[PDB]
């Protein structure tokens, strides 16, 4: 089979064609070809130009796309070629990368990236890392705010953690006239986390508003989706510092990389279709006036476009359009206006390499397993977390909680109630209590 | 200084040149038309070379025999979206065109189908009606619907007793209907494709799901052709005044587009669309302000009534015609004036014969 | 689905419930037999009475 | 519960104002200042809440 592979703007050299000759794929049945074509214009006409001639001139059935620019129009572009075409499409590193919704009926195009659920579900996940179980939501009239809420309000029902979800806001900003009320509606964000969701020029907006109110500062954090990120190396001299937002491997994922993973779902895929149901392992090109392309049958083609292992990796699609199993990554802005890889996000775990969140009252506690006096449990096993009389606890050697608890624990929380202090309890691991060795001490 | 028309026939690009010639008397700009093609790609080609050929500030789009809106305007207004160059549509209500991640810089001059779900809620104010069921169809537009019926419910604080939703082209919708049978709710609201509704009405006044109470509510796609064949009497259906019109619409969405023009012209700064979609590759810088100047447009009068631009570019305070299937005919019995619902003076029959409304709920008294 | 018999207080106060109010019953014993609680199923984790 | 000076002197920690004014929890916030500085601080509190 062949597939072509297409670039557009600056890219890689030949040599990542290299990969696509010396691998597995090659090795394997389907024996594809590769012929990269190189553009310069980006442009509807020019794309869909280049797409014929390669369809007709040249015998393919899979291409590759990857674009430079940041121009969404790209995929939807893609989305209609492939539902016209009726030949799968791959876009990654681009606008043909973004991830667009309620894509055409009987259109095989597919691309690299989340969903918003995803997104979500990532966010939740990091607030449970932290214990952060009271947070707001606020959102605006945006395609997509209602799967983002519904998310969130699904995954907090079904579950035996505490959450709170005090407050949800819409922040219409349609009506220029009722400025003042988007202010009026932003004094009920008493809880801490705000987990916003709206797009960067309403973003801007909404922060230099919220700044007015007051409600930026040490006591307040702020988690949004990639969208309000966008380009990471523009940061509108107005997010506040230390924002939390989720992102795509954009770092630890190369090019060359995404064609060899492309190439190698489409040999999968097709070897797949070869090896089950060979009346047809794979229909021939076509041209303008497609009508006559029913013959194809694509269908039984795409539901094997959503199953890749390629060496145990689960690279299977959706239904959508979307990978299952993304690669994504947690971004901080960092004291000097940058964006800091935090943590990253595994199928089901997560990676964080800080263990506690660092930014007066807040002070580190080290205490030690006594039998009436600190009694070390484990966490919850049917909500996953500590409940009632007991407290989070750290054990270094990287780390595992313990959750605490006891009498010097009971005591310790009386104080710290009384006092209004915060701590971080973790338990010591050389040195029971202390002793002079040598004229230094331990434990 | 001149603007697009992709229209269905050269009678209709000669209305919509006489048209925009009658509007100039009240610049040198002048009307551009191309023909609808067969191929989608042929399409696109063809309105690309016609942007190349000369810049335009808006692009107007109709509909064909056998619309398929689906792909009609489609690629007219993906290839305008990647300049940011405004389309407005002029017989369209897929609801697929009103998000704007999807489909960007995109007008509407007939509201979509989803809007008929608010004409749903006047007559559940003024017949006192609180049970209903929704056989939603499993797609976007009927999602559309259910979230739009459901939204406004929610204000009241009383939301569908029971929302079904079928796949497209189903055969065997039986099981649903007797799922739907025992739910002590006389009230059904269908939204569906013509193909669609005509098979849900087979098969459902079998099990004499039509007689007695059962009142039926259903849109425009529902009573047409093979729909409208088998639609049973007492059917609630809605009709657009003007949808069906093609001059006045045109002629609307020309004075719409003259005016904004001539309101943006007194602005500085306004860099000219480009000339030719090859080369060129960076947006209009444009393209939002005169997207915004077209929107939030008062027209002052025009063929088809006021003209109002939704938050979503789709057509406000439209009028609806409600019509009573009866002895194999269509009758209007009231008309939804935008805001609120007049009836006439016909009298209004329902499924079962009755002249009075039924209740639209049964309360069961055998219990589980 | 043994359709056996049952009486008692509780068939009573029920008994004297539809005398009261006009409408009928049906009445069948619990599956499970079980006054019910809330619990985690293993798959997609969705938290359900029984 | 605490005390505040808000030096209005210095109007580059305007920030700051709404951030230590957003702290008072107490119904009651025995205010004292003059009549401009008193406009000033009831708009600021007013916008804060
Ligand atoms: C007049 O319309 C024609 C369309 O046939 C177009 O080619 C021409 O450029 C228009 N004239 C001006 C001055 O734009
Ligand atoms: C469409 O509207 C025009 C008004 O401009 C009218 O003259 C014409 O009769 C209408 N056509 C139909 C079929 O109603
Ligand atoms: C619609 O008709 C009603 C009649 O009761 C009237 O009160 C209302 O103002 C009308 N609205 C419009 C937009 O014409
Ligand atoms: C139940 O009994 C009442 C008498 O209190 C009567 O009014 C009602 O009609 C009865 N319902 C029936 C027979 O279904």
């Amino acid at each position: 089979i062949g597939i072509a592979v297409i670039l557009v703007g600056t890219s890689d050299e030949v040599a990542i064609k290299d990969a696509h000759e010396k691998d597995d794929f090659h090795h394997l049945s389907v024996v594809p070809r590769v012929e990269l074509v190189a553009m310069n214009e980006t442009d509807p006409k020019s794309i869909i130009t280049r797409i014929c001639d390669l369809m007709s001139d040249r015998k393919i059935q899979g291409v590759v796309f990857a674009d430079d620019t940041d121009q969404e129009a790209i995929a939807q572009i893609l989305d209609f070629i492939s539902a016209q075409t009726l030949t799968p499409i791959l876009g990654i590193h681009g606008g043909s990368s973004m991830i667009m919704a309620d894509k055409d009926e009987s259109s095989m195009f597919f691309q690299f990236g989340p969903s918003i659920e995803q997104q979500a579900s990532v966010m939740l996940n990091i607030m449970e890392e932290y214990d952060w179980y009271i947070f707001s939501i606020v959102t605006t009239y945006f395609p997509g705010y209602q799967d983002f809420v519904n998310k969130i309000r699904s995954t907090i029902e079904n579950s035996f953690v505490g959450w709170e979800l005090e407050e949800v806001l819409l922040l219409d900003m349609s009506l220029d006239d009722g400025d003042s009320k988007i202010q009026n509606q932003l004094k009920k964000l008493q809880s801490p986390i705000i987990l916003l969701y709206c797009t960067k020029e309403e973003a801007t907006y909404i922060f230099e508003v919220a700044n007015s109110v007051g409600l930026t500062g040490y006591g307040y954090t702020w988690i949004v989706p990639s969208l309000v990120a966008g380009d990471t190396d523009t940061v509108p001299a107005e997010f506040p510092t230390g924002l939390i937002s989720v992102s795509y491997d954009e770092w630890d994922y190369g090019l060359p990389a995404r064609v060899r993973d492309g190439i190698a779902i489409i040999t999968t895929a097709a070897s797949d279709m070869l090896s089950e149901h060979s009346f047809i392992p794979e229909p021939k090109s076509s041209c303008y006036n497609t009508h006559e392309k029913r013959i194809y049958q694509s269908n039984m083609l795409n539901r094997y476009l959503i199953n890749v292992t390629f060496e145990g990796r689960n690279l299977s699609f959706s239904e959508d359009g979307y990978q299952m199993h993304p690669k994504l990554v947690i971004i901080l802005l960092n004291k000097e206006r940058k964006w800091e890889r935090v943590g990253k996000w595994k199928d089901k775990s997560l990676q964080m390499k800080y263990y506690v969140w660092p930014r007066d009252d807040h002070l580190s506690i080290v205490t030690l397993e006594e039998a009436p006096f600190v009694i070390v449990e484990s966490v919850d096993p049917l909500s996953g977390t500590c409940m009632r009389n007991t407290v989070p606890c750290q054990k270094r050697i990287g780390y595992i909680k313990k959750c605490c608890k006891g009498f010097c624990i009971d005591i310790l929380k009386k104080i710290s109630k009384s006092v209004k202090f915060t701590y971080d309890l973790y338990l010591v691991t050389n040195g029971k209590h202390g002793k002079k060795i040598n004229g230094t001490w331990n434990g | 200084v001149n603007i697009g028309a992709v229209l269905s026939t050269r009678k209709h690009e000669q209305m919509f040149r006489e048209a925009v010639n009658q509007a100039n008397k009240r610049i040198q700009l002048n009307a551009t038309s191309v023909t609808h093609k067969p191929n989608a790609i042929q399409m696109a080609l063809s309105v690309c070379e016609d942007l190349i050929s000369s810049q335009v500030y808006a692009i107007l789009v109709s509909h064909p025999p056998t619309p398929n809106d689906h792909f009609t305007p489609t690629p007219v207004s993906y290839t305008a979206g990647f300049y940011r160059i405004p389309v407005l549509g002029l017989t369209t209500r897929m609801s697929i065109y009103s998000d704007k991640s999807i489909h960007l810089s995109f007008l509407r001059t007939v509201p979509p189908y989803s809007h008929q779900s608010s004409v749903w809620f006047e007559m559940m104010r003024v017949y006192s009606w609180n049970h209903i069921i929704l056989l939603v169809s499993d797609d976007h537009e009927g999602r559309a619907a259910q979230k739009r019926l459901e939204t406004l419910l929610e204000e009241r604080e009383s939301k569908a007793e029971k929302v079904l939703q079928f796949d497209p082209g189903t055969k065997n919708v039986t099981a649903l209907l007797m799922e739907a049978k025992e739910l002590e709710a006389r009230v059904i609201i269908l939204s569906a494709s013509e193909d669609d509704a005509a098979t849900v009405y087979r098969a459902a006044a079998m099990l004499n799901m039509t007689g007695s109470g059962y009142v039926w509510l259903v849109g425009e796609r529902e009573i047409s052709g093979n729909a409208l064949r088998y639609a049973p009497d007492g059917i609630l259906g809605l009709q657009l005044i003007n949808g069906k019109n093609e001059s006045a619409h045109i002629s609307d969405a020309v004075g719409v587009v003259a005016q904004a023009v001539h309101e943006l012209l007194e602005k500085e700064n306004i860099t000219d669309p480009p000339r030719g979609c090859v080369g060129n590759t960076n947006i209009w810088k444009t393209g939002p302000l005169f997207k915004r100047v077209l929107m939030s447009s008062k027209y002052a009068d025009g063929v088809t009534g006021r003209v109002e631009f939704n938050e979503d570019g789709d057509r406000k305070f439209a009028n609806y015609s409600i019509m009573n299937l009866q002895n194999r005919k269509l009758v209007q019995v009231g008309i939804y004036n935008g805001t609120h619902v007049i009836p006439n003076d016909r009298k209004i029959i329902w499924p079962g014969g009755e002249t009075e409304k039924p209740r639209g709920y049964q309360m069961s008294t055998r219990l589980k | 689905t043994v359709p056996q018999c049952c009486y008692g207080f509780c068939i009573d106060l029920l008994i004297k419930l539809a005398r009261t109010m006009n409408f009928t019953y049906e009445v069948h014993l619990v599956a499970d037999g079980k006054f019910g609680t809330q619990e985690r199923v293993n798959n997609s984790n969705k938290k359900e009475w029984n």
